[PDB]
RNA sequence: GGGGGGAUGUCCGGGUCGCCCUGGGCACCUCUCCCGGCAGCCUUCGCGGGCAGCCGUAGUCCCGGUUCAUACGUCGCCG
């Protein structure tokens, strides 16, 4: 049963009482940014989409 | 590093170093003495460095700076170690008033 | 009222765990235990215990018989020799004393 | 080139299967050349390398007799001095170097050497 | 900056917190702040503490003055010892190396000295 | 042996109802192995059995069932009692086993025991050397301890056993843990009594002299800390406390620099020791490198003598050669030196005198 | 020095032989043409070929198959195939322990490996998957043949020694299965002087065969066994280990430290090397969920389960027989109560890909312990049989004391002292009585508040004191002890004693041919099972 | 004060030592002092250390600078490690209480705070 | 290391003044036995025991100033 060569795994260091959870990772993962400006800097009333 | 302490070899890994290498290792250890997640290994390898290369510091002043700069950060690390336990009592000692 | 099971298990000795003829059986020597496994299933077919009872006596040497197969010679620290036949348990109760000072090694 | 010497004898029996009886690390740097000689009660091989040290090996007494390192230094001593002038000197390829000692020993009988 | 802290804490801002924490008036703000927001402040400051261990010099003085002013505010809403729980866990972290950190300090304040001294030889020579 | 001891207990009950305390006390002396001479030894007492201890303490002490009873001295003048003092059986578990019946309904039992008992010992012994003996011998809880040191404050706030008892109680309450100490103090103390002992412990620190100057600890640490917290906020409704923490800061910074210099001198001392060794072998002629000048070499390294043994592959050990030793000696020779040979060495008598350059 | 040898014949006659010797120096010499070197006063030169691989002792060199190949098995866990027609060497490198014995099959087709940790696997040649496996109890052994490598006075010298009971348990919800701590192998474990058992095998009692294997501490089977100085590397060892009440959780705890012969440069003032390694210990508590295929999966490591200004060495752990609750006592003075809650940061539930939530344990309750010091303690703990109350022998030398604490609340119910003549060793609970061993042995009932049984043991050495141990059955209310009979060596006899609760008489007296290492209790049935150092096991049962 | 120290040490004075030790120039004097007298100085300063534990603030800085300047002077005359021996014994003394001295420090820096704070209520009220 | 001795070189009272000695400082060589490790041989199954043992320090004819290290099975892209 020739036990396979594995590299030494890295650690799991102890994590303090504020890690970025999976969800906060998700909403950071909405990654790419683009700032389309309106006509003449009108404030933007309302956006939406169908279903 | 923690494996190279698990197996006792950190001596042998360290002893074959030259000046520039020693400087880089020194600046690293100085960079990470602060984080208590691994201060144990930081201070141990610094111990081996001092034990193993403190002879030629009269020859080379540049590492003497980093030697000082090593000392220099640590000088500010006992204070953080104390200033914690200064407040360290405070937080524990409110806990005995609440009952 | 209470009762003690017979000692079982065992440490494999450092003596050659002999193959059989036709390779189908592996015959191993534990201390106080000689047992034969079938190779294919990796499974016991016989466990032949060997009662030792003299503080530290140990199984010294053992081998198949080179004249006829299916025979095992085994000899302890003191000179007590068994000539058993595997597939079977015939010969456990019938050793033979060699009258040594101290029995150190043997082969057939 | 791995500063190593190895030693070969036939595997007896079937034909020409040679064998590596053993090896050793002899020199300090690698063994650049070696040549054999055997006769008049003498059976040696000389390995001269880059570490400037010719070593003689006993050819027919190998594993049975100690090797010998020669000195790398020339047999003529190549050092001279003017004791009246207290001037020590030596030479190689084209440069002749001279030092002065300027002082006794009993005067020092540390920081001033 | 008291209302600034109040706003920033209750809205759970990041960079407003950074702006007011870059910098007496500190004490005045901690006098004039609130209670429940101060506990949440405590929580995220132990968070910053755990995240980068660089400067203690302002922020410890900060939490000092929190326990000064609204120390008993955690006595008032004492279900959040679980906030207070990790600080114990947090401040026991920074005590770790101190169990032998001085054993560094001296041999280094040793080589300090002659390096000061052979330097103090140097302009003299 | 149970029947035997039960009959012995019956006989001692008979001695009690005959009120034959002297013969009964002699029976106790025989069990413990009137004159009643003592061994000058708290530790060297012979071992006895818990059954006789528990019967003894049941005989000696009393209880009052009114939903909260009270231990009382049934025999206040008893060498058996003072033997229980010096032999340290006076434990809450002992007296609990003694009064398992009447107290099985009572609660907070350790607290009432530890607040009742040392007061009873105190009124028994106003000279309280029995008190300091009980303190020194018995395993003590914090309730007993705070009530005892309270008794000492009443005694003070021929004159040395009391101070001795202060120090011993201080050490023991130092050994105690935080929460139990603090809650007991807050139970049984009043803030002014706490102020008195603050003055006591302040006086102890400044009397050890941590501030009163040179040319002019941990125990009290755990104590003083635990007590002032044990009072806590509701009690203190100034300048005293500020000058207090002033000298306290002076104290701790003296400690800090003390740590600094302990470090540097332990370095210097170990270096000095290895240096003395090195100069010894250099004078012997083992021809290592020693430092000459009045200044520390930066690398405090004392080049050790060569061990006569070597660690080959794989993990084995053999002897060094003379030859390889001479090889390492050649290594340790510096760049330049003088090697004076004497006529006695030429005669085969003495050894050489060597001076190497300062490397 | 000749560690072993194997012959090969040269042929209806025998024309010559070539015989191979293997030596603990780390060498393998082969002799080539013996019969005609020796048959013919004077003879010619002879000279073995020297084939050198291992650093440690070659355990067994055998000629191969044809006689083309020379195979070898060593300490360093690696079976070498010397090519012998070229110069080359091709080899099977990773075995679980020392290769202790090999033999070559009748045809060249199979190898047999007696792996030094008491197993055997049959290989086919050049396919190198083990076609056959048989393992043993893997424990620590007073081995009869002393060593192969201890012939030449190695730096750390091998001594066949035992320094601890063999840490083990029986599984509720599978009484045929026993878990027990093990190292790489016996010899590699005991080497380095200290115990190095970072491993578990699970073993069957009914059919004494191996079942399975897994790791606990960090293991590097893929690695050099030896640090370059020449020393076997110590590997973290789990002191205490116990099983959950339902059969679902498994808490190990491991301690490790550097070696004193490494430390060597951490000496500052009065700092000594024992002091320094004692400072730099690591103590991990490892929480395990049980896979019913006899697998172990982590849920939670705790890095500093008992903290004071240094990490506190942990004395012992215990399992609430009623509910999933584990219990710890250590060097700080505090007992910690651990309970499984759910990893749920702010209401959302973190789940494994199947959707199953990552449960995690946590220190549910924290209790300090009353200390009573007259003028280096220890600890032992046990639940009641009915649970709800935990009994803690806290252990300063002879003055020490037990405390009983409720579980629903952290208040101390009871405290009892004076019940120990020395350093406490251990303590268990029957239905009413606490059995405890220090130097003395005492059954004490608490509801009666009365000592029932008292036995002084005959004076032995400290190793024997360390090796005695006890266990109770919980089905039939009966307990038992185990002790060697008086430096420890090979032939050492032990006695064990079966004691019922209500009487003083030992219900079964029996010594054994060797020193019994460990006693465990079947939960389902009555009786005990004992493990004995000469690595054999047997059960004991009433009726 | 260098010759003053030289004279006072070799004559083993008491009050001259007091006069020069009541008080930079300190460093200059330790540069310009001798060796063997400095070791004897070390001995009596560990003596003063042991006799009254009041001020560390000058005298530690003093022996600091001794080991600065003539540190290796004890390497030069290294039979007096018995002088160096007791300093280990002396400086291990002042480390004693530190094994739990901080356990005092916090609960006292606790009652510091509200006493600052209720005081910081006081002029406000 | 200790306990001790014999001998080397040394100052302070010194002594008729010399051999040195006592009183203080001593560092060394030599002898002694108890410390630590090593090895052999007889003993006994083992445990142990006995026997005469070396070494704890330095420089060689040459010269151990050596010997010695962990497989293949399959690579790459992106998620």
């Amino acid at each position: 049963m020739a036990a396979e060569v594995v590299p030494l795994p890295q650690l799991k260091l102890p994590s303090g009482p504020s890690p970025i959870t999976a969800e906060q990772r998700y909403w950071r993962s909405f990654k790419k940014q683009k700032s389309h400006t309106s006509t003449a800097n009108w404030p933007i009333s309302h956006i939406s989409f169908p279903a | 590093l923690t494996a190279l302490r698990h197996r006792s070899a950190l001596r042998e890994a360290l002893q074959g170093r030259d000046e520039l290498s020693v400087i880089n290792i020194l600046r690293w250890a100085g960079k990470y003495v602060a984080d208590p997640r691994y201060r144990s290994i930081c201070v141990d390898v610094a111990f081996h460095l001092i034990d193993l290369y403190a002879e030629h510091v009269g020859g080379s002043a540049e590492l003497a700076t980093q030697f000082q700069q090593l000392l220099a950060k640590v000088n500010r690390e006992v204070e953080k170690a104390e200033l914690a336990i200064v407040t360290g009592g405070m937080v524990e000692s409110l806990m005995m008033s609440v009952e | 009222s209470w009762k003690v099971s017979k000692p079982m298990g065992g440490r494999m000795s450092d003596i050659d765990p002999i193959f059989s003829q036709d390779e189908r059986h592996l015959i191993i020597t534990y201390n106080t235990s000689i047992q034969v496994y079938s190779t294919e299933d990796s499974l016991l077919v016989r466990r032949i215990a060997l009662p030792l009872t003299p503080s530290a006596t140990h199984i010294v040497s053992s081998a198949l018989s080179k004249s006829n197969p299916d025979y095992l010679w085994v000899a302890c620290s003191d000179g007590r020799i068994w000539h058993i036949n595997w597939t079977s348990g015939e010969g456990v109760d019938t050793p033979s004393t060699i009258d040594t000072k101290k029995l150190l090694d043997m082969a057939v | 080139m791995d500063r190593r010497t190895a030693v070969y004898e036939p595997m007896a029996g079937q034909s020409g299967r040679w064998s590596k009886v053993f090896h050793r690390r002899y020199h300090q740097h690698d063994v650049k050349a070696m040549a054999s000689f055997e006769g008049k009660g003498m059976s040696v091989v000389v390995s001269g390398g880059s570490d400037a040290s010719p070593i003689v090996l006993p050819l027919r007494a190998l594993g049975k007799e100690f090797h010998r390192t020669l000195p790398h230094l020339p047999q003529h001593p190549t050092v001279l001095s003017a004791p009246k002038a207290r001037y020590i000197l030596s030479w190689w390829e084209n440069e002749i170097r001279i030092w002065h000692l300027l002082n006794s020993a009993q005067q020092f009988l540390p920081l001033n050497l | 900056l008291g209302t600034v802290l109040n706003q920033a804490l209750r809205t759970d801002d990041s960079d407003l917190l950074e702006s007011c924490l870059q910098t007496l008036i500190i004490q005045n703000t901690i006098n004039r702040m609130d209670s429940s927001l101060a506990g949440t402040l405590l929580s995220k400051l132990a968070a910053r503490m755990h995240r980068r261990p660089g400067r203690a010099f302002g922020l410890m003085r900060w939490i000092q003055w929190t326990l000064v002013a609204h120390g008993g505010a955690l006595v008032t809403q004492p279900d959040l010892i679980n906030r207070l729980t990790e600080l114990s866990r947090v401040l026991e972290e920074r005590s770790r190396g101190l169990s032998s950190l001085l054993a560094l300090k001296g041999k280094l304040d040793m080589l300090d000295a002659q390096l000061k001294y052979r330097k103090a030889l140097k302009m003299a020579g | 042996s149970w029947s035997e001891w039960q009959n012995k207990a019956m006989q001692a009950d008979e001695l009690l109802q005959n009120n034959d305390i002297q013969s009964w006390e002699e029976l106790m002396a025989e069990v413990f192995k009137p004159e009643w001479e003592w061994p000058s030894s708290r530790s060297d007492y012979a071992r006895v059995d818990r059954r006789w201890v528990v019967y003894a303490i049941n005989k000696v002490f009393g209880w009052e069932g009114q939903n909260t009873g009270r231990l009382t001295c049934r025999l206040p003048e008893s060498s058996v009692l003072i033997y229980l003092v010096d032999a340290g059986h006076l434990s809450t578990s002992n007296v609990k086993s003694a009064f398992k019946d009447d107290v099985r309904e009572v609660d907070k039992v350790e607290e009432l025991i530890g607040e009742q008992l040392p007061i009873i010992l105190a009124e028994v012994d106003p000279t309280m050397e029995l008190l300091v003996g009980y303190l020194s011998g018995t395993q003590l809880g914090s309730s007993e301890l705070v009530s005892s040191i309270k008794l000492l404050l009443c005694s003070l706030g021929l004159d040395e056993h009391r101070t001795r008892g202060l120090g011993i109680a201080f050490s023991k309450l130092a050994a105690c843990p935080a929460a139990e100490t603090v809650k007991s103090l807050r139970r049984l103390f009043k803030p002014d009594e706490v102020l008195v002992l603050l003055n006591v412990l302040r006086a102890e620190l400044i009397k050890d002299g941590w501030t009163t100057r040179y040319l002019d600890i941990q125990l009290i640490a755990d104590l003083m800390s635990r007590c002032i917290d044990a009072v806590g906020l509701s009690g203190w409704m100034a300048n005293f406390f500020s000058q207090f923490q002033a000298e306290i800061s002076v104290a701790l910074e003296g400690v800090m620099e003390a740590v600094r210099l302990k470090g540097v001198i332990a370095e210097a001392a170990n270096y000095a020791k290895r240096a003395r060794r090195a100069l010894a072998d250099s004078a012997k002629g083992k021809a290592m490198t020693v430092h000459m000048s009045a200044e520390l070499p930066l690398g405090l390294k004392t080049d050790n003598k060569i061990s006569t043994e070597r660690v080959r592959s794989g993990g084995e050990i053999v002897a060094r050669s003379s030859r390889q030793i001479g090889h390492f000696i050649s290594k340790r020779r510096g760049i330049y030196s003088i090697h004076r040979i004497s006529e006695e060495m030429l005669l085969g008598a003495a050894g050489p005198t060597v001076v190497q350059e300062a490397r | 020095i000749i560690s072993t040898f194997d012959i090969r014949p040269i042929i209806a006659e025998l024309q010559d032989i070539d015989v191979a010797v293997g030596g603990a120096r780390g060498a393998i010499y082969v002799y080539s043409n013996l019969l005609a070197h020796l048959h013919t006063l004077r003879v010619g030169t002879i000279q073995p070929r020297k084939y050198h691989w291992h650093r440690r002792a070659v355990h067994s060199v055998k000629w191969s198959g044809d006689g083309n190949y020379l195979i070898s098995g060593g300490y360093e866990t690696v079976l070498v195939l010397w090519q012998l027609d070229t110069g080359r060497v091709d080899f099977l490198p990773h075995l679980s322990a020392a290769i202790e014995n090999i033999v070559v099959s009748p045809k060249g087709s199979a190898y047999a490996l007696h792996l030094d940790d008491n197993s055997a696997m049959v290989l086919s040649t050049a396919e190198m998957k083990p076609s056959m496996y048989v393992s043993g109890i893997q424990s620590l052994v007073l081995g009869d043949r002393p060593s192969k490598d201890a012939l030449v006075r190695r730096v750390w010298r091998p001594i066949d020694e035992i320094a601890s009971p063999l840490v083990a348990t029986i599984s509720p919800q599978n009484p045929s299965h026993m878990f027990l701590c093990v190292g790489n192998g016996q010899q590699a474990t005991v080497g380095g002087g200290a115990t190095s058992t970072p491993l578990v095998q699970v073993f069957d009692i009914s059919s004494f065969q191996g079942v399975a294997k897994q790791a606990i501490a960090r293991t590097n089977p893929t690695d050099v066994n030896i640090t370059s100085e020449g020393v076997p590397i110590i590997e973290p060892t789990a002191t205490k280990l116990a099983f959950s009440h339902d059969g679902k959780w498994l808490a190990s705890i491991d301690e490790w430290q550097p070696p004193e012969r490494d430390t060597e440069a951490y000496l500052t003032g009065s700092k000594t090397q024992s002091d320094a390694c004692k400072e730099r210990r690591e103590i991990y508590l490892k929480f395990w969920e049980v896979g019913a295929d006899q697998s172990l999966e982590l849920v939670t490591r705790i890095n500093d389960a008992h903290y004071t200004k240094q990490t506190e060495s942990i004395f012992d752990l215990a399992s609430d027989p009623t509910s999933a609750r584990f219990a710890t006592i250590g060097n700080d003075g505090m007992v910690r109560f651990w309970s499984p809650k759910l990893r749920k940061r702010d209401g959302l539930m973190a789940t494994r890909p199947d959707g199953q939530p990552l449960r995690s344990w946590s220190c549910s309750r924290v209790v300090p312990l009353p200390v009573h010091e007259r003028q280096p303690y220890s600890g032992a703990i046990t639940f009641s049989e009915d649970g709800s109350i935990l009994f803690a022998a806290f252990g300063p030398p002879s003055g020490a004391l037990v405390v009983a604490i409720d579980t629903q609340t952290g208040t101390v119910r009871d405290v009892v002292s004076g019940m120990f003549k020395g350093d406490i060793r251990a303590m268990k609970s029957l239905s009413s009585c606490l059995i405890m061993l220090s130097d003395d042995l005492v059954v004490y009932d608490i509801v009666s508040d009365e000592m029932l049984a008292s036995y002084t043991l005959k004076e032995t050495s400290e190793a024997a004191k360390k090796l005695t141990q006890l266990a109770v059955n919980h089905q039939s209310r009966s307990f038992a002890l185990a002790a060697p009979i008086p430096k420890l060596k090979r032939g050492t006899k032990s006695e064990l004693l079966i004691f019922n609760i209500e009487d003083e008489e030992p219900k079964l007296v029996k010594t054994f041919s060797q020193v019994i290492i460990s006693v465990c209790a079947v939960p389902s049935s009555s009786g005990f099972v004992v493990v004995d150092s000469a690595a054999q096991v047997w059960s004991i049962t009433e009726g």
